[PDB]
């Protein structure tokens, strides 16, 4: 998953 | 009844929890919605995360959102060991020890966007805007699609959130301030405010706005  | 995703595992730890979920009876899903109770998120020893889009949606919907230590205690003593003690304090951006989804599960008649008009306005990366728009409602917003479109008058509080990284332009977010009358900021006061579930003093993410 993309981390922010 | 109980409902979960994960979020940040390995096939192997996506495979733990499966167990876990067959043996109690619980729904596991790839998607999160409106149903799902439990968000299962990847922590070091002392449960602090990454921020993933189910991370912040998690603390937006009040949910669980507890340790993937969580899951293997459990089976590792054929039981379900209760939430409360394995959840996720804070996260690698924010702070190793907010209490964010902690706060959110003690607040829902009292959500961080009472009263706010938000509009996501123009493009964002590795989250879809209508995701962001979910989220806020979530908080309690109240999502606007159009610059011209907020409500006028008193009553409400209106805010335009941009993210510069998707933008490669010349005069867009500086001067937005320029088609309508609202705070402008980045994506980071949502984000921020939602892991923390305190609504965030818009002073740190305001925008260079033109007169
Ligand atoms: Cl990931
Ligand atoms: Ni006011």
């Amino acid at each position: 998953s993309p981390t922010f | 009844r109980m409902s979960m995703v994960v979020s940040g595992l390995t096939p192997e730890e996506f495979m733990l929890v499966y167990k876990f979920a067959r043996k109690h009876h619980i729904t596991l899903t790839n998607l999160i919605t409106e149903e799902t109770t439990h968000v299962v998120m990847k922590t070091d020893a002392e449960f602090v995360c990454e921020r993933t889009l189910k991370y912040f949606l998690g603390i937006a919907g009040g949910k669980w959102v507890v340790s993937y230590f969580w899951v293997t205690q459990s089976i590792k003593e054929r039981k379900m060991l209760n939430e409360h003690d394995f959840e996720v304090r804070g996260d690698v951006v924010n702070g190793r020890n907010h209490q964010g989804p902690k706060r959110a599960r003690e607040s829902q008649d009292r959500k961080i966007f009472r009263g706010l008009e938000i509009c996501c306005y123009g493009p964002f990366t590795n989250m879809p805007t209508d995701q962001l728009e979910w989220m806020v409602q979530l908080c309690g917003a109240s999502v606007v699609k159009e610059l011209s479109s907020f409500t006028l008058g008193t009553g409400v509080h209106p805010i335009v959130v941009v993210q510069p990284d998707a933008w490669t332009e010349d005069n867009g977010f500086h001067a937005i301030g320029q088609m309508c009358e609202a705070p402008v900021v980045t994506r980071e006061w949502v984000l921020d405010s939602v892991a923390l579930y305190q609504c965030q003093e818009l002073d740190t993410y305001l925008i260079p706005q033109i007169p």
